[PDB]
């Protein structure tokens, strides 16, 4: 019974910062990678990065290196993504996806329902 | 940097077989690209179907199968039902970062 | 007569000559059982011919073997009847061979004329071969008359029996022959090389300064200094601005430049070294080409590229523990945990066939190979080769220096371990399922150059190589298809349920693919021999129950039933081919081998057996004499009409104009009806 409870919808102004929380339950949090995916309508999907909540090992793409910081809180079994210097192109839907750590298996086993982020004034 | 291309949309009928394509811009997808297939249902319900070009997620129905045909990866659904009307994305590892496709909005008549 | 002799297999139905109603009851049982056997023989002889097809895989030599394969019911029945009934000539065997010739020569050829589609003709291209073969088949029945009536009448001698048999190899050699042939200066100061290369871990790089020319008995003063290129002083190299002096009689000096080492991945960097202020103690000396060297720094701090040695591994099952090697190929820096696991395929794990294992092996610094211990468990039984899989996960660079834990931007809890590496305190990440005092831990919580450093240092991450998935294979249906094909449109249902007993029974015949068709060949010829043992009995007891003679029941019933394999072989070749050679030749080839093997072998065995007893082998000529002469007279009419259809008005032996097509077919059916009616009367002495 794997369920990834994605955080509620967020509204922020441009130039501000927002923090998103995928509260993973139903499995061993500290032995599974969590992957964050950005979806924009008409631009497909973009991989943001991955985090290993065990020892806080993180991966990111080059364009999302400074934009997003991945953090985990193993006490409350929640993984966090913090977006800084928000702009109009950051208005998207962000998903959290579970990864076992093995490339022979699916890297996107279970997904959250997605938080819609609106960046407008 | 590389771009993954798919069909915009590809219709079919229930009970018929269907093949979906996933083409890399740098050339032919090998087994080192680890082509993954994921599916979104309406209202943002994502599910992971196929792992490293062959491995199927437990609980995914047996009609979904992944393989390599030519210079491109393939998702084949043999006898799709109405439940398979969804959007299918393909991801390639590229040794540093997953690159997703545009999604084929497969639709089944009913 | 109404008295029935005991057969090879079937017992005599008793009492004999019971009534008139019981004769109708008994003969109906014998007739239906005989017709059901004829249905069975056609199924097994079809499979027997298909096995012969595979052994010999359209020549006369190939077609004479297929004509031999379909004539096994006639050949075996004559041999079984003689040997089964104590080597006495019986009427049933010889008559079904002569009676088969009439059915083959007239009825089969008449059907082959008609099956060719309207507007299409089939012509005998090779007419020289047709003349020789058709004469030999007709002579076979003439020669049968000679030994019974002309030479020592009423008796078959040993040489007569053998000479009948030895005409069969003449058929074989002629077939092989026909395919082959018938068918086809002042002192100057300069560097040795001008471009040096050293690793980052050497510590010092050796440059060399040379003075040549002028007078060597002098003193030269020169300064050297290191200036930044793509490598920076204080972080990548040690800055040096020493002075070099050349003694009189000395021409070379070695200068050393320090290289600062660390654990951070970097690209190839270089720096510039310059010389100037050339002076002599007490024009005389100046710098020349070259005076500046570009010294490269190869960086060895990549944390590894993790692969299995090879994709497929073959393992003896009776082995204690495997040692799969995981090779860290492209560098080594810092401890790197590499998760692994076992995935069971055909070789199901859980301890029954291997011990399931999974864990987190950890490489140390500058250690390029470790092993994965999975233990195969052997079993007593001899089974198929089983496979299971081994796969490593995504590695984790657990241990790093202080300043490298900023470039990698690790924000987890860190521990200060005792060890020192390149002169720096070395930290190691806290992993969950391990507990600290939590006072001990340190948590370690751009300018367009720093971000370059992070981007380059993220290329020294532990990654996975070519082979991350290794298959372990442990080392020590066509039968099913026949049974599925055996049991499976109303007309099709009638034929399916009629022959379902035979198809299931004959699905136990080995598939033709085994032993290159020979496994099917041995079993099929045994079953043909078994079902023509029953046919010989069923036809024998049918005749004597109603008073029918063995001559009559062989000509009308047994001859027609055993030529069903010959009819379909000729019919397919009539339609599917372009000529009439194969269709007509199967009729001619069948007729020859019926006499030469069916009567040649059976009468050779009987004549030799009686000769060993000093006794003659007596065959009554009268029954067979009129049959063979009636056949030859009717055969010349059949051969004459076939040659008459070669005119351009008709165009060929088979097919042709529809009005001539029926007349040729109806004439040949009329010849068969005339033959079996006249032969039946002569059997009963009605002339
Ligand atoms: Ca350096
Ligand atoms: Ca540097
Ligand atoms: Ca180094
Ligand atoms: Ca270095
Ligand atoms: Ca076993
Ligand atoms: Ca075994």
């Amino acid at each position: 019974q794997v369920q990834l409870q994605q955080s509620g919808a967020e509204l922020a102004r441009p130039g501000a910062s927002v923090k998103l929380s995928c509260k993973a339950t139903g499995y061993s949090f500290t032995s599974y990678w969590m992957q964050w995916v950005k979806q924009r309508p008409g631009q497909g999907m973009e991989w943001i990065g991955a985090i290993y909540p065990g020892d806080v090992t993180s991966r990111y793409t080059q364009k999302f290196k400074g934009k997003a910081t991945l953090t985990a809180d193993k006490s409350s079994s929640t993984a966090f993504m913090q977006l800084r210097s928000l702009a109009s192109e950051d208005s998207a839907v962000y998903y959290c996806a579970r990864w076992s750590g093995y490339y022979g298996s699916s890297s996107f086993d279970y997904w959250g329902q997605g938080t819609t982020l609106t960046v407008s004034s | 940097q590389a771009v993954v291309t798919q069909e915009s949309a590809l219709t079919t009928s229930p009970g018929e077989t269907v093949t979906l394509t996933c083409r890399s811009s740098t050339g032919a997808v090998t087994t080192s690209n680890y082509a993954n297939w994921v599916q979104e249902k309406p209202d943002h319900l994502f599910t992971g179907l196929i792992g490293g070009t062959n491995n199927r997620v437990p609980g995914v129905p047996a009609r979904f199968s992944g393989s390599l045909i030519g210079d491109k990866a393939a998702l084949t659904i043999t006898g799709a039902q109405t439940e398979d009307e969804a959007i299918y994305f393909c991801a390639l590892w590229y040794s540093n970062h997953w690159v997703f496709g545009g999604g084929t909005k497969l639709t089944v008549l009913g | 007569s109404y008295y029935c002799k005991k057969g090879v297999i079937l017992p005599i139905w008793e009492p004999q000559d019971p009534s008139f109603g019981d004769k109708i009851a008994r003969a109906t049982v014998y007739f239906v059982a005989m017709v059901y056997m004829f249905l069975g023989v056609s199924i097994i002889a079809d499979r027997f011919m298909s096995s012969i097809e595979v052994i010999t895989s359209e020549t006369v030599s190939n077609l004479t073997l297929m004509a031999l394969g379909s004539s096994a019911p006639e050949i075996l029945l004559s041999v079984i009847e003689v040997c089964g009934h104590n080597f006495t000539a019986g009427d049933l065997g010889p008559s079904t061979i002569v009676g088969s010739a009439a059915f083959n020569m007239f009825i089969i050829i008449a059907l082959c004329v008609y099956v060719v589609p309207d507007g299409e003709t089939r012509k005998i291209k090779h007419l020289r071969v047709f003349f020789v073969t058709a004469a030999w088949s007709i002579f076979a029945y003439t020669w049968l008359y000679i030994i019974l009536s002309v030479i020592s009448p009423g008796v078959v001698e040993v040489w007569e029996g053998l000479l009948t048999f030895f005409f069969f190899p003449i058929c074989v050699v002629f077939a092989w022959v026909a395919d082959r042939r018938l068918l086809f200066p002042v002192s100057k100061i300069f560097f040795e090389q001008g471009t040096y290369q050293c690793l980052e871990n050497c510590g010092t790089v050796a440059l060399t300064i040379i003075r040549r020319g002028g007078d060597l008995t002098n003193t030269v003063f020169v300064d050297f200094r290191t200036e930044d290129g793509t490598a920076n002083a204080g972080s990548d190299y040690e800055f040096t601005e020493g002075t070099v002096v050349f003694k009189p009689g000395d021409t070379q000096k070695e200068i050393r430049v320090g290289i600062i080492d660390d654990d951070i991945f970097e690209e190839d960097e270089n720096f510039l070294v310059h010389l100037s202020n050339v002076k002599v103690s007490s024009t005389l000396a100046c710098l020349g080409s070259p005076s500046t060297a570009t010294v490269t720094i190869f960086d060895d701090d990549h944390a590894g590229i993790f692969t299995f040695e090879e994709p497929v591994t073959h393992v003896s099952e009776s082995i204690g523990i495997m040692e799969v090697k995981v090779l860290r190929t492209s560098g080594a820096r810092g401890n790197v945990i590499v998760p692994y696991k076992t995935i069971e395929g055909t070789a199901r794990g859980g301890g029954e066939d291997f011990e399931d294992t999974c864990g987190e092996l950890e490489f140390q610094n500058d250690e390029i190979v470790k092993t994965i211990s999975v233990k195969v468990i052997d079993d007593e039984e001899y089974e198929k080769n089983k496979t299971f899989f081994l796969e490593i996960g995504e590695p984790r660079l657990v241990e790093m220096s202080e300043k490298k834990a900023l470039l990698l931007n690790e924000l987890g809890g860190f521990t200060i371990t005792g060890k020192y590496l390149f002169g720096q305190p070395v930290f190691r990440k806290v992993h969950a399922r391990e507990h600290p005092i939590l006072s001990t831990v340190i948590t370690i919580a751009l300018t367009s150059k720093e971000e370059e450093e992070r981007r380059i240092a993220e290329m020294g991450r532990p990654i996975l190589g070519e082979h991350t998935k290794l298959e372990v294979i442990i080392e020590e249906n066509s039968w099913r298809e026949q049974f599925i094909e055996a049991i499976t449109s109303c007309f099709d249902y009638v034929m399916h349920f009629l022959t379902v007993f035979w198809k299931v029974l004959f699905a136990f015949v080995p598939p033709t693919e085994y032993w290159n068709g020979w496994a099917c060949f041995i079993v099929s010829i045994l079953m043909i021999g078994l079902l023509t043992a029953f046919i010989g009995d069923l036809a024998s007891h049918f005749g004597c129950t109603i008073g029918l003679k063995d001559s009559v029941t062989a000509v009308v019933f047994v001859a027609l039933g055993t030529s069903v394999p010959d009819t379909f072989a000729s019919k397919v070749a009539a339609t599917q081919d372009q000529y009439a050679d194969a269709s007509i030749g199967n009729v001619t080839g069948s007729n020859a081998v019926n006499v030469f093997l069916g009567i040649g072998v059976a009468w050779s065995i009987a004549a030799i057996y009686h000769a060993a007893n000093g006794e003659q082998f007596k065959v009554s000529p009268g029954t067979l004499a009129f049959s063979v002469t009636l056949f030859t007279i009717f055969a010349f009419i059949n051969v004459g009409v076939l040659l008459y259809r070669r005119r351009p008005e008709i165009g060929g032996e088979l097919g042709g104009p529809r009005t001539a097509k029926l007349l040729t077919s109806c004439l040949f059916v009329l010849l068969w009806l005339l033959y079996i009616f006249f032969s039946s009367l002569e059997a009963y002495c009605h002339i």
